[PDB]
């Protein structure tokens, strides 16, 4: 599909 | 793209509900598997994500401690499990895959939704 922004920045992971 | 979420249904506030995320097997989008969801006349929200370095899990503040993303692998299936579920989760929920790009956007590859109504 088209670019959408980037939803895992800002965002910690375990 | 054949990406589809199940799972949804009529659920109390309180309750649980199992969403699945099938993925090909054959075609992979593909290092990045993450659901959203969408209710109307609202923005679509990001929800959780895995993502293989080292299976990396992310959620968005909203549903953190709530929710827990998991992956089969046998059967090239993500799961979403929603715990305590609040009327405000009520939306469309949907997968889709993409290749983390660490910069500042992503090219998805969508999955059809499944549909999450909390309700008395």
């Amino acid at each position: 599909g088209k670019p959408i922004p980037n939803p895992l920045l800002g965002l910690d992971s375990t | 793209v054949q990406l589809q979420a199940s799972g949804g249904g009529f659920v109390q506030p309180g309750g649980s509900l199992r969403l699945s995320c099938a993925a090909s097997g054959t075609t992979s989008f593909g290092d990045t598997m993450g659901w959203f969801r969408q209710a109307p006349g609202k923005e679509r929200e990001f929800v959780s994500a895995i993502s293989r370095q080292d299976d990396s899990h992310y959620y968005a503040d909203s549903v953190k401690g709530r929710f827990t993303i998991s992956r089969d692998n046998s059967k090239n299936t993500v799961y979403l499990q929603m715990n305590s579920l609040r009327a405000e989760d009520t939306a469309t929920y949907y997968c889709a895959e993409w290749m983390n790009t660490r910069r500042e956007f992503i090219t998805p590859y969508w999955g059809q939704g499944t549909q999450v109504t909390v309700s008395s």
